[PDB]
């Protein structure tokens, strides 16, 4: 595949309400260090949870775009299904087409992860969750066009675009 | 701006 492009960074579990998806992140823009800084461990912990959401609208999307104009304040990553066999794989990727990128296309919405500094109230980095939408069909063509020719409309996806705040 | 999920 060309997934060796854009390699994989991490992998684990996300939430979303009472529902669960295995995914592995795929590295396409931006300064990877963030992620290795703002995502948590997977060994075995508590999954990635999706407590909050932002409207997939003008304003919010401005804000989100805005912190892309720089290649060291963000990172855009590509979120797959993976699974321990085929059966494994197949019921994630239900999980991740049903609860996370149906729920958010229907809620018209990203979802938010506020990760903060061990003893700090003040947000560290915010994690945005899109499902395919018009905003990460934009960037995934304009970051990434081969990778987009491969996902799009055929290989159920999110985009995470994380930012440093 | 944001907004708690269910």
């Amino acid at each position: 595949q060309l997934l060796k492009k854009y390699p994989i960074v991490w992998q684990g579990l996300l939430a979303l309400k009472n529902d669960t998806a295995a995914v592995q992140l795929h590295f396409v823009s931006g300064n990877n260090v963030l992620a290795h800084r703002s995502l948590p461990l997977s060994e075995g912990g508590p999954p990635l949870r999706i407590a909050q959401r932002m409207r997939l609208e003008a304003t919010q999307l401005e804000g989100v775009a805005r912190r892309m104009t720089v290649e060291t304040d963000y990172c855009l990553l590509l979120a797959l299904p993976c699974g321990r066999d085929q059966e494994d794989v197949v019921s994630q990727t239900e999980s991740l087409k049903a609860a996370f990128i149906t729920y958010l296309q229907a809620k018209q919405a990203a979802g938010i992860i506020n990760v903060p500094n061990p003893g700090s109230n003040q947000p560290a980095y915010v994690l945005q969750i899109f499902p395919p939408c018009e905003f990460s069909e934009s960037h995934l063509s304009r970051l990434a066009p081969d990778l987009l020719a491969s996902i799009s409309n055929i290989s159920p996806h999110l985009m995470i675009v994380i930012a440093s705040v | 701006s944001y907004s708690p999920t269910s």
